[PDB]
């Protein structure tokens, strides 16, 4: 018979970083089947944007000691890894930053462009302690999915690696914490109809609606080959 | 009490017995001993003198 | 070490749990009752085996 | 493919002349070899002999008698 | 158990049966859940009096 | 090398790291490679397998299928210290072993 | 930090000499990733010597177990310090407290036998964020001896080599700093004279980036291009360190002489227009 | 421990406690370990063979006095040293069995 | 993030690690609470009370800290430094009893037993038994796999 | 996007209705997801036809046995449990089974109609004595979804008049499903999940296509907001 195909309602936002989404009532027993599959897809494959290569002018290798800054360069690489950026126009975009004078170097100092967007301008990277402590770096940002280490990113092995290059491990995971709950929805007179709610924690780069839409699309595409002989 | 570096991150503890003697310098076994071997000790009974 | 405790938990019997006191056609049914979460892993059913 | 020799043990039980005759079979199956008597599924001669024990017409005592045939 | 099988059916049934035992035991030990905590180690109340 | 638990294997199977597998079986790889004619000389085969190309993995998985390896701890106290297994190629750097 | 400790962490961290501890109390005047300058308190510094404290923190260095040592300045600008206060944190410590590993979130439950007897499971999240990745420093030493068939030269010309192999090398025969070397590559090129290439090669498997290079030789001997350039770099570094030390001491001296010249008659125009000299 | 009612009155049956599951199933541990965890650890003997007259009255879950722990130290050091030094004399014996047979 | 094996502890008798796990789970609860209202942009007055109860809890202790006498800036710095979890110091033979653990679990919003409901990652089902979860401080030893292979 | 499409399906099955299928190694973690979804749908989420109510001419209490049968009431209910019938058109149907004499009671004598479509009608139901064994009863077959336990049919409301015995039967044609996932390799990677399903049913529908039906069902659940 019928199956009461569910749509999505109540896609509101609470803190601009994590969102609660609600689905139309599902059939009995379908809350756990869809919930687990959607959660696994979300934590498995999403399009994400992250930094891979950084090139500071005054440095030889990552274990150097840049003059002026009061912390090492390894923590610079870690902070760049923790940075969350959103590119819309293309996939591969190069960012540059230039800062001088005493004061912390927040992410807002980045040379923002029209095809990129910074979601956390208050994110700090380095603290400058000298009135003449000019710093300059070029940041390579690109798209991807899953986790890729720098060990397998050197697989290219074209020797196109000058000394000033620095490879930072990439984490294309726009979603951090996902969870869902099954609630007994109220309908006309049915009882098997129950609503499902998904609370998802994001760094702020992907909207929940398009995220769940792409997850459902990927699952349907995977099942398309399954429904055959 | 509660030096400036201690105020940075105060560590909670459950201590019933109030310590009366502080922990000594954990290297006095070595230093002091060598301090006897090399010092300019007059009328030294224990030393290179 | 680990598998022995798993088998021990496989074969126990509490005095009352969800899905007890009824009968099953065979061992195949018991797998479907437990997997669908309608009966406990250990109960007091009466099953027919060959 | 084949991993156990229970079929060899239950009727032709001996672990020593059996492997000796299997080695004699496999050596000249490898160099100067001919087609086997059973289908092959990406195996080498180091396992094809044992499967020939299962068919019955090849066995440890058979090879010793078959040595006279050659 | 295994001994009995080794003396009734042979070798291959015994080894495949042992493999099935290992798989089922691991699966239903993972699915069961068996943790140890302070509330699980109960001190007999009489002990102090003793 | 060090060991670990592969609780998805059969009684006659043990895991092997890819690096150790290729290092151990490289003499067999050259014979397998030269038979198929992909390589020409021993130097050619060595430089071909040195780059770890696509055909090397599948030919190695072919030769691994029937070639038991012997595992033994350092203190071989009794008769079961040395056992045999059929290798199964996996990623990592540890000998995946059956639990039982 | 360890979530549950004992209280002896601070004692073990500070009694050992790995971490940098403030010798005399005062206030901080200039922080850097490699050195610390501390403006000593006026009432504490004895008369005659009116300088300020300099702490030259160490950096990545080879250790007996090949682990790395690097002090991190755990202080900021314009904050008071006391005598015997912690100013920098070495390896495996932070804020003057011992810290040996990491505080993971763990659950006690059998799981499909992957934690069968003593084995452990690790979530891929921790390897994403590099919470346990370590850094190791290895030393490779190549000596140049003299056999009967002439001394072995360290020249950059070697037969039976490719241009790709020498591309990472310079024209003197020693690799640069920061070049990501691979297994089996050549770091310094040496041939034994018919010349036998007794050069130094990276052991197979290990691969990284070269941090430092050091050259030692007897007096009265040839110095290659790289030898002279690294000697000049060391000379410039020593001169820079001495110049910074003397200029910091002179800033302190100017401060003290201005403080003692503010009284007894000071020229208003000379104070703000004429230079200090 | 377990007392579960079945249609009215309460009935007793075998406990599902995890520690007792480990002990009874034989996976790991025995009666001695479970006794030490909750009950008396047992009166220990001095290494020369004499048994001390004051047994430990506290289990591992409860606190242990400094003397009780110190008394319990050399009880395990003797066993650890025996195990460490047993890897040579015993194995050597096998050699004297292999050559003859 | 780490899944251990319980079967180790009943035989090896190293039962103290269970108490360490319970304290570690307890310690994080205070950290998240601070992280809850620090991220909420709350006035320093609210913090001063809460951290006050987080330091004066337990039986008679040698620790006696007056939180309301440092500053506002220093209390903000402490909150920013304790958002990852309040450290706990336990003397070797003068440690905390179970009552202190239960009382500190009272401050948070965590179960007293230390065992919470879990969910299987693959099947999405519920384990029939509560499972202990907590924060354990573990070390990576020098026996690297690459050196041994 | 840029995903690994599963191919290289398998069809071999050594049985009449018991099929196993293997797929191309999917991406990491996708094998468990698809296996779990398919298993949870196949266990309790199809329309199906099964007996729901049986009334025996002579038996009043569920434990009141009758003479002329060597089996018991519970035994005969278990025997009729695996009836394995499919009915089209009306979702509710009633049928009568009458047999007098000696010997076994098969399913051919069920007095079949145009809406029974019974497969393998040799299922043993009852055994008879010499002449006193003239048994007769009525069976109600209903269309439902998945598995319904006896308790939920609420059963102890005394709404059944005398001997309208309820039967704990399943509408889902699938009798047992279990899936395994194991490592497989690609040209350079060697960790991809590869899935195998052990499928067997009561012969009502072909196991090769049965799972397909389930797939379609889940596809419908995604047709509301699938981007394409």
């Amino acid at each position: 018979t019928e199956f009461l195909k569910p749509r999505l309602v109540d896609i509101e936002q609470v803190s601009s970083t994590h969102a609660k989404v609600t689905l139309e009532p599902l059939e009995r027993g379908f809350g756990h089947t869809l919930g687990n599959a959607l959660r696994r897809i979300l934590l498995s494959s999403m399009p994400g944007c992250a930094v891979t290569e950084v090139e500071i002018d005054g440095v030889l290798h990552e274990y150097s000691t840049k003059e002026g800054v009061q912390e090492d360069i390894l923590e610079i690489l870690l902070n760049l890894k923790g940075l969350a950026v959103r590119v819309q126009g293309k996939d591969e975009v190069i960012l540059t930053l230039n800062k001088s004078g005493i004061g912390p170097v927040t992410a807002a100092d980045i040379t923002h462009d029209g095809d990129v967007e910074i979601v956390k301008p208050q994110h700090v990277i380095c603290h400058l302690t000298d009135e003449n402590a000019s710093i300059s770096m070029r940041i390579k940002v690109q798209r991807g999915r899953g986790y890729v280490p720098a060990s397998t990113r050197i697989h290219s092995e074209e020797d196109e690696r000058p000394i000033g290059r620095l490879l930072v491990d990439a984490c294309y995971s726009p979603v951090e914490r996902i969870a869902y709950n099954v609630e007994a929805a109220r309908v006309e007179q049915r009882t098997d109809l129950d609503k499902l709610v998904i609370e998802m924690e994001t760094n702020g780069t992907i909207d929940p609606e398009e995220a769940i839409r792409r997850a459902a699309t990927i699952l349907a595409e995977q099942l398309e080959a399954f429904v055959d002989l | 009490v509660y030096s400036y570096t201690e105020k940075k991150r105060i560590r909670k503890d459950f201590g019933k017995r109030p310590q009366v003697l502080d922990v000594p310098y954990l290297l006095s076994i070595q230093l002091d001993s060598f301090q006897k071997f090399i010092e300019q000790d007059p009328e030294g009974q224990y030393g290179l003198e | 070490q680990d598998v022995v405790l798993g088998l021990y938990y496989m074969t126990r019997d509490c005095v009352n749990a969800k899905g007890e006191g009824m009968v099953l056609t065979g061992p195949k049914e018991a797998e479907r009752l437990y997997r669908s979460g309608l009966a406990s892993l250990h109960a007091r059913v009466k099953v027919r085996i060959t | 493919a084949r991993v156990t020799v229970q079929d060899a043990v239950e009727k032709i039980g001996n672990r020593f002349d059996l492997v000796l005759v299997a080695a004699r079979r496999a050596r000249q199956m490898q160099v100067g070899g001919k087609d086997p008597l059973v289908p092959e599924e990406n195996d080498k001669t180091t396992v094809i002999a044992l499967r020939e024990i299962e068919e019955g017409l090849i066995n440890n005592q058979i090879l010793d008698v078959r040595e006279r045939q050659e | 158990m295994l001994n009995t099988c080794y003396r009734i059916l042979g070798l291959k049934p015994t080894v495949i049966f042992a493999d099935q035992i290992m798989y089922t035991g691991f699966a239903y030990a993972a699915r069961s859940g068996a943790s140890v905590g302070i509330d699980d180690m109960v001190i007999p109340e009489k002990k102090h009096e003793i | 090398s060090v060991i670990t638990v592969g609780p998805y294997l059969r009684l006659h199977q043990c895991g092997l790291p890819k690096k150790m597998a290729l290092e151990l079986f490289k003499p067999f790889i050259y014979g397998k490679l030269e038979l198929r004619g992909l390589a020409t000389t021993i130097k050619a085969a060595k430089k071909m397998v040195e780059r770890e190309e696509a055909v090397v993995w599948d030919i190695l998985d072919e030769v691994i299928r029937e070639h038991p390896v012997l595992l033994n701890r350092a203190p071989t106290l009794h008769r079961l210290g040395i056992q045999a297994f059929e290798p199964v190629l996996i990623e990592g750097k540890a000998i995946q072993l059956h639990p039982l | 930090k360890p979530l549950v400790g004992t209280g002896m962490e601070r004692a073990v961290a500070v009694d050992s000499g790995v971490t940098a501890v403030a010798k005399r109390g005062g206030v901080v005047q200039y922080v850097d990733a490699s050195r610390i300058v501390i403006k000593v308190n006026e009432d504490e510094m004895y008369p005659g010597e009116a300088g300020i404290d300099i702490y030259n923190l160490t950096k990545y260095t080879r250790s007996n177990q090949n682990t790395c040592i690097n002090q991190m300045p755990c202080v900021s600008l314009g904050e008071p310090v006391e005598r015997g206060d912690v100013l920098a944190d070495g390896p495996s410590t932070d804020l003057g407290e011992l810290a040996l590993g990491q505080n993971m979130r763990v659950a006690f439950m059998p799981w499909n036998g992957y934690n069968f007897e003593d084995s452990i499971l690790v979530s891929e999240r921790v390897v994403q964020e590099d919470r346990f990745t370590t850094i190791h420093i290895q030393e490779l030493a190549c000596v140049s001896r003299d056999t009967k068939l002439g001394p072995e030269e360290i020249t950059a010309d070697i037969p039976n080599v490719g241009e790709a192999a020498l591309s990472k090398l310079d024209e003197s025969g020693i690799v640069y700093i920061g070049a990501e070397v691979t297994g089996g590559d050549i770091l310094v090129g040496k041939v034994t004279p018919d010349v036998k290439d007794s050069s130094l090669r990276v052991p197979n498997g290990v691969s990284g980036t070269v941090i430092d290079v050091q050259v030692f030789t007897r007096d009265g001997v040839e110095k290659d291009k790289r030898a002279l350039e690294i000697e000049e770099m060391q000379l410039k570094q020593a001169k820079k360190d001495l110049s910074e030390e003397l200029q910091i001491l002179e800033a302190g001296l100017f401060s003290r002489i201005r403080a003692v010249l503010v009284a007894g008659g000071v020229e208003a125009e000379k104070l703000d227009k004429l230079p200090r000299d | 421990e377990t007392v579960i009612n079945r249609d009215g009155q309460e009935e007793k049956q075998v406990s599902f406690n995890s520690i007792y599951m480990m002990a009874d199933s034989g996976a790991r541990g025995s009666a001695a370990q479970i006794r030490q965890l909750a009950g008396m650890r047992g009166l220990m003997a001095k290494p020369d063979g004499s048994i001390i007259e004051t047994p430990i009255t506290a289990n591992f879950r409860e606190g242990l006095n400094v003397l009780q722990y110190f008394i319990s130290t050399h009880g395990a050091r003797k066993g650890l040293a025996d195990t460490a030094l047993k890897t040579a004399n015993s194995g050597y014996l096998t050699r004297r069995l292999v050559d003859v047979a | 993030d780490i899944v251990l094996n319980p079967l180790g502890v009943p035989s090896r008798m190293n039962i103290g690690q269970i108490l360490e796990t319970h304290l570690g789970m307890a310690a994080k609860g205070i950290g998240d609470k601070i992280n809850a209202m620090l991220k909420q942009q709350q006035e320093v007055a609210k913090l001063r009370e809460f951290i006050q109860r987080a330091y004066d809890l337990g039986a008679d202790v040698r620790q006696k800290v007056d939180l309301s006498t440092f500053s506002d800036e220093e209390v903000m710095r402490l909150a920013e430094n304790l958002r990852k979890g309040m450290p706990i110091a336990t003397p070797v033979f003068d440690g905390a009893k179970e009552a202190e653990i239960k009382e500190l679990l009272k401050l948070g919003d965590l179960p007293t037993s230390g065992q919470i409901r879990l969910y299987d990652g693959r099947t999405g089902e519920q384990f029939e038994r509560p499972v202990t979860v907590g924060y354990m401080y573990m070390l990576k030893l020098n026996h690297l796999v690459d050196d041994k292979m």
